[PDB]
């Protein structure tokens, strides 16, 4: 209806999810996703993550597993249900349950 | 949740090597797609879920209606792009369920 | 020429002929694919490929195992090698290699255009620009992002102005999507190259013109086939069908009326080679598809061109041969990364 899924991913996953229909340019004419290449810094990535968090029109986010590891403290600094944040694997980093903030909230449930 | 997450991982790998095979017939489609970004065909229709005395929001998978775009010029490899579209669509369905 | 070729042909073709032929001797065959299929890891792929023209191309660079850098390095070496080769060229072969350069300048122009609509600096698109479309001319970059300045500066700069004086018009570009623009440019270029080759009649024409005729016919089929799932009008389909194929005197009207896939099969049944190709398309999990059959026939005609030696197709078919070598190398790499060994040999080898 009004909220749009957003993707912070490397080039291949980003093409994959743009191909699945995920993607918009808002009235402000900006992408609702970010491209991750080899040459990026954790600090501006964290500021863009904050741009995502504070913006109201997202709901759910989709971040790779090593990309989510690269920003782990800032990622886990947020605890609110409405901005859902979900982790996905990648080609070279299959899924890892031991590395996940929400499954860390479920402490001792193993 | 762990089971559905394992299904998620293997389905993502399905989409991943489908992309790997789409890297073959077409070529350098990546920037062509990344530039062509106008509107979304998939949207979140937020619903509610009265699981108990407390209500928790949930979501629904929406096909908005503006079809997925058509790139027929990348050296004529549209079939692989279509099956890749199908793969990532199914993946995104399962992912909204997980969300 | 005039029923007595090779009078003084080899005067200005010696060293380039020798270079291309020597590299042709070093082309990977299925024998090398027999030891490049049993890799299971990119390190052994590098070990095996050290015995090829690709000497140590991953040693002392990209220590962790990757796939993207393999593709990039292959493209860089191969493109720079044909820059060297074209740089040892002479005027006829220089026109040939300029047209082979145009085959990439088309998609490089396509990448570099409509950046005005998104209001982006061209220097941000230069990194992703494929090297074989350099457009080494002033004032292409940072034109105030106005489409009119782009159109005029591209007319001034890009040597594709010969095509653009009768292929593009800025106003019409705004209405049609880029999908039509790329394909009309490539139709114009294909026709121009076909005619130019025809003027230089000989082995060159008889060997490469059937390749371009197959290009035109496969194009005419695929445009219809993959335009079942779209609302493109038949008008653009007609504007996108080349007029230098087997189907130009008549046959184009049939591919406007073959709405279902089986109808396109029936139309293609009249051309027996293409009937065999369509009869080879199974589209089933375990066999090849129609695109694979078109690619196989393309490879076959490239081999038939390679049979001859006194032709300008030694310098184009070999370029595509190197493309497919690099492409299969990236395929083996992608099968190593994804562990999808069920399709380790699901590609088209070379000889």
């Amino acid at each position: 209806r009004g909220k749009l899924i957003a993707v912070i991913g490397d080039e291949d996953t980003v093409t994959g999810f743009l191909l699945g229909g995920i993607g918009e340019l808002n009235k402000n004419r900006h992408p609702n996703f970010l491209v991750v290449e080899k040459d990026t810094t954790i600090n501006e990535i964290e500021d863009t993550f904050r741009q995502f968090l504070n913006r109201d029109d997202i709901g759910i986010i989709l971040i790779n597993q090593y990309i989510a590891e690269m920003v782990r403290h800032a990622l886990d600094a947020h605890q609110r249900s409405i901005p859902a944040v979900l982790e996905i694997p990648s080609k070279e980093h299959p899924y890892d349950a031991a590395k996940d903030s929400i499954l860390r909230r479920a402490k001792g449930m193993f | 949740i762990i089971e559905t997450k394992m299904l998620m991982g293997e389905v993502m790998r399905e989409a991943a090597f489908s992309l790997a095979e789409a890297k073959f017939t077409a070529g350098d489609f990546s920037t062509t797609v990344i530039q062509n970004v106008n509107k979304a065909q998939v949207k979140i229709r937020a619903k509610k879920d009265n699981v108990a005395g407390v209500t928790l929001p949930v979501f629904e998978h929406y096909h908005e209606g503006t079809d997925s775009y058509e790139l027929t010029g990348l050296a004529r490899g549209g079939e692989q792009l279509a099956k890749l579209k199908r793969n990532y669509a199914k993946a995104v369905e399962l992912l909204v369920e997980l969300a | 020429m005039s029923f007595f070729p090779e009078l003084y042909f080899n005067v200005d073709n010696g060293y380039l002929e020798g270079l291309v032929r020597g590299l042709k001797a070093g082309v990977l065959s299925q024998a090398d694919y027999l030891n490049l299929v049993q890799c299971e890891t990119l390190e052994d792929l590098k070990l095996h490929l050290q015995s090829t023209d690709y000497g140590n191309f991953l040693a002392n660079e990209a220590s962790p195992l990757t796939v993207s850098v393999i593709d990039d390095k292959l493209k860089e070496k191969m493109v720079v090698e044909f820059r060297h080769m074209r740089n040892h060229a002479y005027e006829p072969l220089a026109s040939f290699l300029d047209f082979i350069t145009y085959s990439y300048m088309i998609d490089n122009v396509i990448l570099l255009i409509t950046g005005t609509l998104h209001q982006r600096s061209i220097a941000e698109l230069v990194p992703k620009c494929h090297p074989l479309g350099s457009f080494e001319q002033m004032e292409a970059v940072n034109i105030a992002q106005t489409p009119a300045e782009l159109y005029n500066a591209i007319l001034v700069d890009t040597p594709l102005a010969a095509f653009f004086q009768d292929c593009i018009s800025e106003q019409d570009l705004d209405e049609m999507n880029i999908e039509i623009i790329r394909n009309t440019l490539y139709k114009a270029y294909l026709e121009s190259f076909y005619k130019f080759c025809t003027l230089l009649g000989g082995t060159t024409a008889d060997a490469m013109c059937p390749i371009l005729e197959f290009e035109a016919d496969r194009r005419a089929f695929i445009i219809t086939i993959n335009s079942f799932g779209t609302e493109l009008s038949k008008e653009d389909r007609a504007k996108l069908f080349p007029h230098c194929g087997r189907l130009y005197p008549e046959g184009l009207a049939q591919l406007a009326r073959a709405d279902d896939y089986e109808q396109v099969k029936n139309v293609a049944d009249y051309y027996p080679e293409y009937k065999l190709l369509f009869e080879g398309a199974g589209s089933n999990p375990g066999d090849k598809t129609l695109e694979d059959r078109f690619f196989e026939h393309e490879v076959k005609l490239n081999k038939l061109a390679f049979l001859n030696q006194f032709h300008f197709g030694v310098f184009y078919a070999f370029v595509k041969l190197k493309e497919q070598e690099c492409r299969n190398i990236v395929w083996i790499a992608e099968c190593i990364a994804q562990r999808h060994r069920a399709k380790i040999d699901n590609y088209i080898p070379i000889f």
